[PDB]
């Protein structure tokens, strides 16, 4: 008569690593590193906007591409590679800092700044901003002299933020293809634009000159921005080459922005994104994308790290 | 046609538990799983699993741009920082799993010993170790007796005379 | 009115040590703490504590500003780096304590076994395990005899005849 | 006769975590995460200066608020929220880098740069820098033309650092409310300021224009700085709108700076600070402030991580 | 002129192995190393070593300049990040070695116990523990008998009568 | 008759640390922290260039010191402290970003940009660039008016990158010691230089003024650069003070750059470098240099961390 103590075992053993051994067989194991990607943006539960051809910074200035998004609202914001912030060729100064701000803004609320003009044209337009016909940035006014080569009057415009949130203010400096063109638009002489706040002081001079044709145009409009504190005032002093704002922007609340090249899905629910889709996993680590954002498992180099969920496998003596 | 326990070989037939009993008497051979030892091991392993599921509430946002590349200097600083942090987590991950796996294996070996030592203490002076994880029982142990050992209702006092006799000569 | 040792239950009355002895003889019941096993455990635990007190000599200075907020881009890079480093230390802290606690518990269980096994080796063939962490002594063991076991001055040769007699019949 | 082996136990058991269990009871445990804050700045042993209304950058230029600190010395430097670097409205370029430098300077030693002027006023003053009457920055000279609208002579001033430590040099560009005011102060025509070193080259043009009134004033003075290497020379070329330095600064030694809103205590001895006070602890971690500075335990998210200092607690069978 | 095993003292003369046997019989005293236990320990330790040799393929490049110092603000951010990362690796290194060393020591103690327990199971009822890591053999065990124990060819059935006799009286 | 089980031990025991003990003796241990430095740059297998007196940025513009390296090729690039990017006093804007780019370029391929000039001198030279006699940057053209004080014609030059890799383009702005000297070289009036791409827009005005003498000269040439995308064009509009490029640069492939002050060795094979030499080690950590680059063990604070390679040492009872 005999009684033996034993433990189970299999022929289906899987190898893992320990402090000592490499490839020690255990009875059962599970993966800790996620590699399974969902090639969609799972947006269920999240108010989602697909900017498409609209560049994120364009939502503030308003090229034709962004007409739908001038006061957009979102929990999840998606930039696309085809997106463009611009109709008339140019770029923002400190663009990326501004993008990062808008990605978590929750969208924007626009409000008129109430600038009035006299002895001056405001209908500056271009073929590059076609909206039915030639037009311009929807939130901006392209100011000219009045006739041609005529002198541009020195002007001063101010705006106080009477709200409880900071106001996003944007203006543009126009760089003509030639001093001849600058003169034709704003008159002769040097041109100066000053922007004053109570925590901000900057200055701007235009730079006329030949540049490569972009959208058929060799002129550039570069945009500038500041955040205006509550009850603070911005003042604009200028005498030409100034792209004035018509409305200011106010951040709605909270959101998250991503850059992606895959479709959206409002059926799937997710919380960790990358340009290739959504990572839904309870696993502590992932090997899909290091730049993934949201609430994510930590990115690792290894594609697989097996965690033993069973004892060491010891084959039965046959 | 002998039977053997842990110590050179597991049992591929023990399919209703992790740890178990295997006996042979006049009634033949049998195998049953021990609940308490198996459940202890499963509770500890699942305990590890849940601990590794505890999600983080830290949210991270974009710090650079893969459509419009950021400025070189700040971009290289960012890449250098991210790659540095990735090395750290890659190391942490590797070490965590290796450490946990070593522990999973060891506590499993531990449970096997605790079961063996328990049975040894039940049988007292009525048995001897054969050296393969089994006990040679020096008295008649029918299926009812074998079952009594498995549920800790075995009273060694009942078989002690009979057993000590057979052990000594 | 029985007594029991480790294996299902500790002793809330053992208040002068971590590990100890509890006996019953004709003189009655008694409990005393073992110094060597208790001091080993305390030395190892305090050893852990001191290791975690070893202060760092790395000094850190302000890298941003909470009165006049720094520039957005460099500020977000800084926040992203700090939060990343915080996740790392939060993980390290969690893992360290969990790991140390598992070890503290295990080495404590280990000391208990070493004490039990030592006593088992002192008593040789003059005793049997009852299965609750106790030894049934098969000879007369008065308070002086019980004390001799506690300070390792117990000579099993002296009681062996008397004990083996009572064990065999 | 019977002898049993056992271990102690309590009813006062405290829960901890392990690799496997969550809330396993042990006999005794201790905290590893500090949460106990001392709402003071423990300064015993440390030479401490409480800048108060003086902004740290103000110690270099010298508004009335910083008159006590023009050559201050410290081991521990404390900025306050009410602090201001400025009397006449303006700000530093690269302000934060300069603050970080001064926080560990050990204070400053001032030395005359020895600039002499002719055909020019140097007594530029303002109501915003009231010191008894109207005045100016103590370490700076506000240069004017001579009468009003009069031409400002082109000037060139140089200064060699004859010491073994780098010299902190500061100058200012004045931005008038209008070109009319700029002309009234420095004469007509464009204005240029050039600053040359042997590792530094920069240039500056003023930007007259209307700005919001700060301290009743719509003009701005923005300050610039460089570090002058030993035996190297700085040269200033200018023709107006230039706020000249009178003295240079030299760093004294070593210190640490903090920003705080709680009182100072010279009785308590500390080495880890945050805006809310001092963390004195032998514990490896803390959950008080992530931005704490000095010699500190590492900041963690968790408020509590209990370390077992005793064996597993197993209740006695009753 | 007694011999003793593990439990208060190692053997500075065991120079051809980590674990071993030491006997005394009428033929005298002898010491030999056990291969299987020694090789197990060496394999596990070298296994640790190789694991720590696994080189990284991550390449890092210069992010600042020690001839022409970079701008102050970005330079302080870089230094703060590097020093932070250094604290992390310094901690990781310290913890890794301490953890591995604790494990190396423990698995080594484990191998010693497994060897001792194996021998105990070979000798069955023909021997008793002396309490110093040795076995008093209650029969004649010449060099050939001692060698049979070392290579697990010892049949306790052969000496059981002779041994049980000497044990009981 | 007796058989004992035991383990080996020594008197040559070495102390290590564990979770619990500090200085517990084990039988054998090994170091995990490398401290052994090879005071050479082990370059075997790597194509190595020792720039010496040539500054890395100088390889693009071409002072006499870099004449050997104008189209250099390397796997390993070594900057030296004596290196200089400059003959005529000046510096690059965004210098470090450019260095980081060149360190991993694999060297540079130069290609003519094909600019032609009329009504203008191109033989601008200086005593500071002595190459046999007075000369200039090898890859650049110092443009003047024609005679002296003569008017500099407005010019516009463009260049398209017809290759598949981005082109490195460099130009310089010259800052004269005085407006008198600026006029002597480029004529009277304000001077403007505009640089236009399809992703880049910048502008430049010279800043004449007295500066400290460097190499006997008080003028400064500061260099600017951009990366030109394939099929994109850069356009230069200017009327003086412009240092024009003659050739563009193309990155060859892949390399690594280091800064060092020790000799080179083509016999030793290495992969981890610092300014003091090469770290060759299988050890996981090192305590030599935190800023070491290449493929390296991780830097740590501790000089020694001993790993037990043997059991606990227990002395024999004598
Ligand atoms: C092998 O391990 C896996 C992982 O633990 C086990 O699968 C789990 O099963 C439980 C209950 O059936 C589920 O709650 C888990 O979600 C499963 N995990 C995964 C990753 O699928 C599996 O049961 C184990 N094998 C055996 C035979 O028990
Ligand atoms: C429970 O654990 C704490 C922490 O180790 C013990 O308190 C320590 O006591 C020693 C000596 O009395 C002091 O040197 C430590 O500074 C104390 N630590 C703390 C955090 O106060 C305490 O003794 C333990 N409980 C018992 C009953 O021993
Ligand atoms: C002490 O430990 C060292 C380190 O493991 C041992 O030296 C190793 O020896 C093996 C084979 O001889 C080599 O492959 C390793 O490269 C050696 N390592 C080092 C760092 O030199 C040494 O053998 C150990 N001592 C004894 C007595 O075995
Ligand atoms: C708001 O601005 C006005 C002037 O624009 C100023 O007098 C006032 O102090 C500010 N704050 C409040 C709360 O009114
Ligand atoms: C950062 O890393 C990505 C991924 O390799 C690379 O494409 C990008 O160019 C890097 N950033 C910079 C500024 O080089
Ligand atoms: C950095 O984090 C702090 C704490 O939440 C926040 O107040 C601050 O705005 C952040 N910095 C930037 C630039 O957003
Ligand atoms: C100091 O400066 C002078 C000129 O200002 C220069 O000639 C000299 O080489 C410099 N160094 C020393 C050590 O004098
Ligand atoms: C970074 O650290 C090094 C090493 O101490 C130091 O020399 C350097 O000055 C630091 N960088 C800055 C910008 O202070
Ligand atoms: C190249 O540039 C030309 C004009 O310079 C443009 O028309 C063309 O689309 C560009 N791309 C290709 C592939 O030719």
């Amino acid at each position: 008569d005999k009684i033996c103590l034993g433990h189970h075992a299999v022929s289906n053993g899987t190898k893992v690593n320990t402090l000592t051994e490499r490839g020690v067989e255990v009875v059962n194991a599970t993966e800790t590193v996620e590699r399974t990607n969902i090639p969609r943006i799972c947006s269920k539960g999240k108010r989602t906007v697909d900017l498409g051809q609209c560049g994120l910074l364009g939502t503030i200035t308003g090229p034709p591409q962004c007409d739908q998004f001038l006061e957009f609202s979102a929990d999840l914001i998606i930039e696309r590679r085809e997106g463009s912030d611009v109709c008339y060729p140019g770029k923002f100064v400190n663009e990326e800092a501004l993008r990062q701000i808008l990605r978590e803004s929750g969208g924007i609320d626009k409000e008129a700044m109430g600038f009035t003009y006299s002895g001056i044209r405001t209908n500056g337009a271009t073929s590059a901003c076609r909206r039915s016909g030639s037009s311009f940035y929807a939130e901006m006014k392209w100011l000219l002299s009045n006739t041609d080569n005529a002198a541009f009057p020195q002007m001063t415009k101010s705006y106080k933020n009477t709200r409880k949130s900071p106001a996003l203010i944007v203006w543009g400096i126009h760089h003509s293809v030639s001093t001849a063109e600058q003169t034709k638009l704003y008159g002769s002489g040097n041109k100066l634009v000053t922007v004053g706040s109570s925590n901000y002081q900057q200055s701007f001079v235009p730079s006329p000159g030949a540049r490569p044709q972009v959208n058929g145009l060799s002129g550039r409009i570069d945009f500038h921005w500041l955040m205006l504190n509550p009850n603070d005032t911005v003042t604009f002093s200028f005498n030409g080459a100034f792209i004035a704002p018509d409305r200011a922007s106010f951040l709605r609340g909270k959101s998250m922005g991503i850059q992606s090249g895959v479709q959206v899905d409002a059926n799937c629910e997710g919380d960790c994104y990358h340009s290739g889709g959504t990572i839904i996993s309870n696993l502590p680590f992932q090997n899909i994308d290091s730049r993934a954002v949201g609430k994510c498992p930590r990115y690792v180099k290894q594609r697989s790290l097996l965690l033993a969920t069973g004892m060491k496998n010891v084959p039965e003596i046959p | 046609g002998a039977i053997a326990g842990f110590i050179e070989n597991g049992w591929e037939g023990l399919i209703d538990g992790w740890y178990g009993f295997r006996h042979q008497n006049a009634q033949g051979e049998g195998t049953a799983a021990d609940y308490k030892s198996t459940q202890s091991a499963i509770d500890q392993i699942t305990g590890k699993l849940n601990r590794l599921i505890e999600k983080t509430n830290q949210q991270f946002e974009l710090i650079d741009n893969e459509f419009n590349e950021v400025e070189k200097q700040i971009g290289n600083v960012i890449n250098w920082t991210r790659d540095s942090i990735t090395e750290v987590w890659s190391y942490n991950a590797e070490l965590l799993v290796a450490m946990e796996n070593q522990h999973t294996i060891d506590l499993a070996d531990s449970e096997m010993d605790k079961l063996y030592e328990r049975v040894k203490r039940q049988l007292r002076e009525n048995a001897e170790e054969d050296g393969t994880g089994c006990f040679e029982i020096f008295h008649k142990c029918d299926d009812d007796c074998m079952a009594s050992i498995r549920n800790n209702t075995y009273d060694h006092s009942k078989y002690r005379e009979e057993a000590m006799q057979n052990r000594i000569q």
